[PDB]
């Protein structure tokens, strides 16, 4: 019997190597068949159909918002824009599954989690748009997104980053004993930087309430998933950290749902992290189709409802467009603000040295757009 | 936009900035067998074109997609150029060189050093996209040079145009010692010169005068050149000032005596970079002009640059060291 | 040894530097029920014994061990910091801080300008071991606050004694910005002073007049300060030269006016730093005081730091900015 | 059937989580018990008798090393040491399976790879004190060893560093298409580093040619695995990555042996990663006392036989001591050297102020010390 302080096992007295199971991976959940029937009645969630209708208003707004803001970026209105096609799925069913104050980070495709938790169409725009409406003062590049009312941490470019940070605020948590959960979104490309297996360690180690929830769908940028890793995907990481993991169908809104249903329910008890890797496509057999299938299978939607929808959310969208488009900039002093806490004196000194040349040289700066 | 871009070898041909850096990275791997490109989504020609038609032509072992790493797209580089292979990394974006601050820091810079020259990673370069380029925001608009200035034993090239950047990116690729090559990414795209199509040499550590002028010397690198150019320019119509325009290129280790031997002559300096102020490298031109030159000033050096902040989205036009804000600090200097 | 370490608010006891962060920790997790203290073996107290005791006095959970990852460390406090506890996180030594550059610089500094202040880290501090120590070597003697220096959003803060170290620890921990705490290793078991037992506060972003002079102002921090408090007493014996000893304390933001103030009236400035010349954050000071003292500058401010090498082992005698440099700088400035 | 390109797998219609096999972990390969006895012939390497005994010879020299060179730091002589105790057959072991020309890559217990590829004791002591002798001029901290001759790339401070480039020698060699391979030593602690996560990846995408060895040994200096890491060790990563791995017994020479040769023989053929672990004890049922057992049932080795190589290894070791403390150390212009291939001139003028300076000031200097 071994007495070895780093690992518990037997002794084996022939030369073997362990293999990996590609070939034969980590099976896929899923909840809801591609015509929307539910497959195995044990695994319903029965929703409520308010609840499934906000899922689905949820999906397509988001998918509106996207046609207009993607065209708007083509056109250099905005400057940048990252969809959520094919992601509308993984985001609204899971943010259904956390309780509205659970603590959320992620990167560029999480806007459905906002939406879900009814973040205005006026502020998403707001962001994209860098106007004296975005409680970000223009500072970002658009679709870094944040929201403290609704416990959505300001998004960053760099990949990767929030992990760690995402385990050091679920170890807060913890100790604030708040039956707070935090969930830490990341795509396929992102869990390849250090910066995740410190995240993966640091929460296993120090026994964290989170969810890594890691969408895969095959590509980051142009690299696909044979160049990024050779295991069964980010799944199979999980159990060599001691993560409890699982692998769902991110075209099935409500596989996404009861994964993320009881991870939290066992990571807030058990104070141990839980990782669900969400299949999906790209595309920037829908999330959204499948869900519509489904409704029409209660008699919870029609095609008259549905075109309604349509010209509603339309409208909506092309209001805060519109009213976004119109209102000005920021006031330029707000570049200097927020560096540190309080605004350095030699950084008022720089503050100043730019008032004093605008001044004199403001013709030929863009003034008359900006506040003030 | 806030630049214009202006202005032996054998046959050229007209290339962009990122056309001149493929020409440069054909031409290595057309006479080094060793050489390899590598990074993320370097195959299909990179998000910057930079790598388009390079794996076709040399191999998929040649040039190739490494997961995204940047720790260890630079660790990997290392390694293969600690076998004598010419290991060329590309990190896609200078903002996200971070990841990789201490393979760089701790690692390549020392490693001739550290082993008695026993082992050594010279014969790898670093690319990287830079500055700013109107709405990249905090993440894709960065200028680290001022970070890396500070670590003996690598070396830091910034080109201004597609001519300097092939014979400056054929320089750091020959080069024995672990170079970074920062693209100026705004000067991609952006107008065309004439670019020799066999390879050649620009030397680093040497600035280049590119226009010469007696009453005051500027002092830029990258796109910043061309501003300084513009403010030239204006000076003398506006004031009857002549202006010796000089691009650094090489920030570390720099070209001392051309800058000095500039100021002797004019006895005044600016220097200007994208780059905050505080710990940019203008201070350290400034400090050393300063102990070189001190009887030959005329009045204090001024350093125009970025504000102490992070690089803002909607405010960019107020933040960067534009041609009034360099023209207005000039005309100070001279009435001093 | 180089140097030679030298001599309101209640009850005092004697402490050398490792025992005052000691105690700066103790009065920051008694007062403040949300601090925690983690990073690589601070459970058993410390490789340097600064966390000894506070795991039973304080709890497992708020004085605890992460695995062996500094990136990791510094992205856990950031994320502690986001909820408003107060993270006080250890870097084993400041030559290991580089793996976290990237959550330092990219993230910890711009995360409240980013967010438009909806999110912040300003309850993180980051303390580490720094400078030499005579046999350190490449890795285990480092000063990297020049690095830092060009971060804006981050404070670098650089104690030169016990009663020092516990204000400007208790000063980072409450301040409302990420700060990094740099403590000189070579004074954690060198010479004991009073140290008041209770809480107290230095402040941040000003430098310490620690002797009047007219003839000369020398600025330096950390260990280096001891170092010039030899020299200006070298200079007034040999040379009846009056010298203003200036302690910076903090790096960045520092303090120009007391530093100007002082130049303003001697006409002469030597900074000095083990941290190497090129970039190192003399080269700031310099240019500024350059900038705003010009025509009270009687001569060449003068850096004496570090060479621009990596940190040797065998040849730290050599290496450093000791005493007989300063000095010969000083007597050829004085001479100018 | 599944139709995602991130992973090959079935659906599965229940949700279930997959659980980490941490009490029953991986078996440690075990060839020979605590009594030297092969337990199953089939898996003996039967090495030739001379072989074996330069294998106890190595390791017994280097501990007989340690003793010495510990001491001397003890007393300052010189600055800083880590010792081999516990880890002399993870290391004669894995080395004696290797082709000479095998690049290695490792940091601080590594020296015995070095003892078994004849590395001079005058060279490993040259290195601790810094004297002129030493081919790395005397600018590390002592156990900071390499040498080119020997295929083993100088070990530096930070941990983890040489992982991710270690697989960038690999796959030069592939390319250079070797019959080559590349070892990389790390311990448990320094698997919990970003680096470590960037190697094994990037060794399993690129197709790599190198062994990973971990040395568990339960402790990174105060930290107990428990605190490391919660899955079963480091083995059990490598299957998440495709790589393949075992667990061996790094008390057991011929285990460690076995193993290596078979990752050696695999990688190089085809261009695959290994990874090793070997379980071992924090002492700085010892490899040295199995293997002399081993010895002993063969009638390779006796009583008089180690009490004579006892004393010969003493004396080889102390002539070797006397010798390297008294060498000067190197020249002062060695500082300078080597920061950049040339000496670039600004660099050049540091030099010739340092010399200026000791022209005037000397006497405070220890000149007297180093060379010239
Ligand atoms: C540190 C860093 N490196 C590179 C990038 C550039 N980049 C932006 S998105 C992306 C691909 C991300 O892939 P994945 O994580 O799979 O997310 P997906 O876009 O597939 O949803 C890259 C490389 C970045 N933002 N940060
Ligand atoms: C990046 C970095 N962080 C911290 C250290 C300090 N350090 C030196 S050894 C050590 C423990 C290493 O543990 P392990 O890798 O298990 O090797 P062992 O000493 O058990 O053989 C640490 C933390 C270092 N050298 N590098
Ligand atoms: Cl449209
Ligand atoms: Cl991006
Ligand atoms: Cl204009
Ligand atoms: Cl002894
Ligand atoms: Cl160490
Ligand atoms: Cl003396
Ligand atoms: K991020
Ligand atoms: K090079
Ligand atoms: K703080
Ligand atoms: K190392
Ligand atoms: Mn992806
Ligand atoms: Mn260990």
């Amino acid at each position: 019997k071994p007495q070895f302080p780093g690992a518990s096992a037997e002794f084996i007295d022939k030369l073997e190597f362990i293999q990996p199971n590609v070939i034969s991976g980590i099976p896929i959940y899923r909840v809801m068949d591609r015509q929307g029937q539910i497959i195995n009645p044990s695994e319903d969630p029965h929703l409520p159909k308010e609840k499934v209708l906000k899922l689905y208003k949820s999906m397509t707004l988001l998918n509106t918002m996207d046609r207009i803001l993607y065209e708007s970026q083509r056109q250099g209105r905005i400057s940048f824009y990252m969809t959520n096609y094919g992601e509308e799925g993984t985001h609204v069913g899971s943010a259904a599954a956390l309780d509205n104050t659970d603590l959320v980070f992620g990167q560029y495709r999480e806007a459905g989690v906002l939406m879900y938790r009814d973040y205005p169409l006026e502020l998403f725009m707001a962001q994209c748009y860098g106007n004296i409406s975005d409680l970000g003062k223009g500072r970002q590049m658009p679709v870094h997104y944040g929201c403290k009312e609704r416990h959505f941490v300001t998004i960053s470019s760099p990949l990767a980053t929030q992990i760690p940070q995402a385990v050091g605020a679920a170890y807060a948590a913890k100790r604030a004993n708040a039956n707070r959960v935090v969930i830490c979104y990341f795509g396929e490309g992102a869990a390849s930087e250090g910066d995740a297996h410190a995240g993966f360690n640091f929460a296993a180690t120090l026994e964290c309430p989170i969810i890594f929830f890691c969408r895969n769908n095959g590509y980051a940028i142009s690299t696909p998933t044979s160049e990024q890793y050779r295991g069964d995907g980010i799944a199979a990481r999980g159990p060599g950290y001691g993560i409890m993991s699982i692998r769902v169908d991110g075209n099935d809104v409500f596989a996404v749902y009861n994964a993320t249903k009881e991870a939290r329910r066992r990571a807030v008890a058990e104070n141990q992290p839980f990782l669900i890797e969400a299949m999906t496509y790209r595309i920037g057999d829908h999330p959204i189709s499948r869900l519509r299938h489904y409704l029409l299978s209660q008699g919870w939607w029609d095609e008259e409802q549905e075109k309604a929808w349509r010209k509603q959310s339309r409208r909506k969208v092309m209001e805060a467009f519109e009213q976004a488009e119109r209102k000005p900039k920021p006031n330029p002093n707000l570049l200097f603000s927020d560096v540190y806490q309080e605004m350095p004196a030699q950084l008022r000194k720089q503050q100043e040295s730019l008032a004093r040349h605008l001044q004199t040289y403001g013709e030929h700066y863009p003034l008359d757009h900006f506040d003030k | 936009a806030h630049f214009t871009f202006q202005p032996e070898y054998g046959q050229t041909q007209k290339m962009n900035l990122f056309q001149s850096v493929t020409s440069a990275l054909d031409n290595s791997l057309a006479k080094d067998p060793t050489a390899v490109i590598f990074g993320e989504d370097v195959a299909f020609g990179g998000v910057f074109r930079c790598t388009v038609g390079l794996r076709d032509k040399y191999g998929k072992d040649r040039v190739f997609n490494t997961p995204l790493c940047e720790q260890g797209i630079v660790g990997f580089g290392i390694g293969i150029a600690v076998t004598g292979a010419t290991a060329i990394a590309e990190i896609q974006f200078a903002d996200y060189i971070f990841p990789a601050f201490d393979q760089i820091v701790n690692e390549a810079a020392k490693y001739r050093y550290r082993s008695g020259d026993l082992f050594n990673c010279g014969s790898l370069t670093i690319r990287s996209p830079w500055g700013c380029v109107g709405h990249g925001a905090l993440y894709h608009s960065q200028s680290p040079e001022a970070f890396f200035a500070h670590c003996p034993g690598i070396k830091v090239v910034i080109p201004r145009s597609p001519f300097q950047a092939k014979g400056l990116l054929l320089s750091c690729i020959e080069d024995k010692n672990p170079c970074i090559f920062f693209e100026p990414k705004i000067l991609y795209r952006a107008a065309a010169e004439e670019v020799p199509i066999e390879p050649y040499n620009i030397p680093l550590s040497q600035a280049e005068v590119i226009q010469e002028g007696s009453d005051v010397t500027l002092v830029a690198w990258g796109t910043q050149v061309h501003v300084i150019r513009e403010v030239a320019s204006m000076a003398k119509e506006k004031l009857g000032v002549s202006c010796e325009v000089i691009d650094l290129r090489t920030i570390i280790p720099w070209d001392v005596d051309t800058i000095c031997k500039s100021v002797i002559k004019t006895g005044r300096l600016l220097i200007s970079h994208e780059a905050p102020l505080t710990g940019g490298f203008a201070s350290e031109i400034s400090s050393t002009v300063q102990e070189e030159c001190f009887l030959n000033l005329e009045a204090p050096i001024s350093r125009v640059c970025g504000y102490d902040t992070p690089f803002p989205h909607i405010f960019e036009p107020f933040y960067i060291p534009d041609k009034w804000k360099c023209y207005d600090a000039l005309r100070k200097m001279i009435n001093y």
